[PDB]
């Protein structure tokens, strides 16, 4: 460029990644050591990646086909240096429209193991479930999974139903005494 | 001006990763809460308020049953300043809001499951 | 008033916390005098000591109470010694981040001790 | 500020302290409207003859499970001829709305919490 010519300023931390549109991008893995800056917009753009969430419930039928959504508190730290060795796809802050796949695929398999209520009663277990199969994806994307969350959960009107009801047979033991 | 320059003085309740950006790395330079160098040409300060900063989150949790209620928690918290360069790498400055909702949201859930809350 | 600045006149409570710019806190705290204070070894962190009469309401339950409503006044200063402290870990506020935390914490716990009748039996207790 | 504030004759009669914080001995004593002169900025104007303001505080409460009834307490509230050297560190502004309320509803809950009326 005209400041960052022959220079660049590795920004560690806020991962500037160079884009060399005089060859497309970069086959080098930015930022390691000062890259020369062709004119032709051989560039470094931020891609710092950082705390990327993305908290996307899907809906899908369970055990017994209820309509379970849980938010899946997704977020991503993309791996320092191989989001730079993925040139051949995306360089860039991995696309975000891409990476809710992860829980199209993965939630949809993880519901229907507890029905909804099993999770109710025993949130570790799905939870720990569910991290680790999206750990081997987020590995299959090139990236470092945070905790991801298994929580704002959706599970059917039936069973809110039926816990209600459960307090109203309770509420008639006790009012049918009196 | 000039002493901006070279120093930063913070009264108090604030840290700064003096992150060299240009020409080397300097991110161990984190600042002392009060006068401590920098330069911002080169060394680019990347400031946290750490102070105890409330935030109350609520959401509807889990249980021993199939009853979710709402349960609140006021989230008083403080980056832990010496760790500051390192959560830099990682999550960066704005990890003090974007990661509690991934925290919070397991601790109540988790503890209120394993209870009848 | 011009004799207002630079001499620190103040009356009950008003702790200007003395630091130097910057190193650390002064050895004193001083909120009720009059001498300058120059904000290079003397820069003037008020406190207001002045107490404070804070009655937050809580609505909760107990052993066995669904709907009770409990207003609790809470009167206090803040530590003039601590005040240094807190201005490093909390900054010029002394409550308002830390109210409900002496307030929410203690009371939803101590309803949760007594119960329906124990409240009212125990009053001052209670509050005890 | 200084003329009037240093200004102690005042046609009256009232108890009110000009007191020296700087150094903290006077506070015990008082003014009497009819004096003259005090420092205006090293001594600060402290109310002691408080004149007995008709204060009612009302509260409902009950024992046991007997019904809340509001009990009807108004406070004369009378002069502090020696109370304010601690009241005014300690409240400063009004306590008829910062501790005097305190002062009768806890009173007011023990006394229904008895039973009476």
């Amino acid at each position: 460029g005209v400041v960052n010519s022959a220079l660049y300023n590795v920004d560690a931390g806020h991962r500037a990644v160079i884009f060399d549109r005089f060859r497309g991008v970069q086959d080098i893995v930015v930022g390691e050591g000062t890259h020369f800056l062709i004119p032709w917009v051989q560039k470094p753009i931020i891609f710092d990646c950082r705390s990327r969430p993305r908290n996307v419930p899907v809906i899908t039928g369970s055990k017994d086909l209820q309509n379970v959504n849980i938010t899946l508190r997704i977020l991503f730290r993309p791996v320092a240096s191989q989001l730079p060795r993925i040139f051949t796809s995306i360089g860039e802050d991995y696309d975000e429209r891409v990476l809710p796949s992860i829980t199209t695929e993965i939630l949809k398999s993880v519901v229907a193991r507890f029905d909804a209520g099993e999770l109710i009663t025993q949130r570790e277990l799905v939870s720990r479930q569910v991290s680790d199969d999206l750990t081997e994806r987020a590995a299959t994307f090139g990236l470092i999974l945070d905790d991801v969350s298994l929580t704002h959960l959706t599970f059917g009107k039936e069973f809110t139903e039926a816990v209600e009801a459960k307090q109203v047979a309770q509420q008639e033991a006790e009012r049918a005494r009196f | 001006y000039g002493v901006r320059e070279s120093v930063f003085t913070v009264e108090g309740g604030h840290r700064a990763i003096f992150f060299n950006r240009i020409g080397g790395v300097q991110q161990d330079t984190i600042l002392a809460e009060g006068l401590h160098f920098r330069i911002p040409w080169f060394q680019y300060p990347i400031i946290y308020d750490i102070r105890a900063r409330p935030r109350k989150i609520s959401s509807p949790t889990g249980s021993k049953d199939l009853q979710m209620v709402n349960i609140s928690l006021r989230v008083l918290s403080r980056p832990n300043a010496q760790e500051l360069p390192s959560m830099y790498q990682r999550l960066g400055l704005d990890y003090e809001e974007r990661v509690l909702p991934s925290i919070v949201n397991e601790v109540l859930k988790s503890v209120v499951a394993k209870f009848n809350a």
